[PDB]
């Protein structure tokens, strides 16, 4: 067929219509979103206290909050 | 005697052929050691770019922890 007529232009087809599609297969977008997100840049302001919130940990040491751990574990 | 200049017996043929190895590997072999060293790149380079962000991100916390 066309495979001895354009062939590169079919193997570029190929990979244009794999770099479309693939992006809906993938366990790693959502990993892809966490890393891309949770990379502070600006100061991580404080605030005040009473609001009596069963969250926001008062120490940095404290893993009160939410932080990530799968980062160390790949 | 004479002494002219003859072809001693016959002499040996000399070959006309096209001698053409055509070596080298195939389509299918070749491409699909391309591609699988292709790959092998692409997995060592994720590891070292997410490890990499990793360190990256002590920078940051480091930056953070420095400021006020």
């Amino acid at each position: 067929n066309v495979w001895a007529k354009e062939p590169v232009l079919v193997a570029s087809f190929a990979i244009a219509g794999l770099a479309v599609i693939l992006p809906t297969l993938s366990p790693y977008t959502k990993y892809s979103l966490m890393i891309n997100r949770a990379t502070p840049y600006n100061y991580p302001v404080p605030l005040r206290d009473d609001g009596n919130m069963p969250d926001v940990p008062s120490h940095p040491q404290d893993p009160q909050g939410p932080s990530l751990e799968w980062l160390k574990r790949l | 005697v004479k002494q002219d200049m003859p072809p001693v017996g016959g002499y040996g043929p000399i070959d006309y052929k096209r001698n053409l190895p055509r070596r080298g590997l195939s389509g299918y072999s070749m491409f699909a050691v391309g591609i699988g060293a292709l790959l092998f790149g692409y997995w060592s380079m994720m590891r070292w770019n997410r490890e990499r962000r990793r360190l990256q991100i002590e920078d940051f916390e480091a930056r953070i922890a420095l400021m006020p």
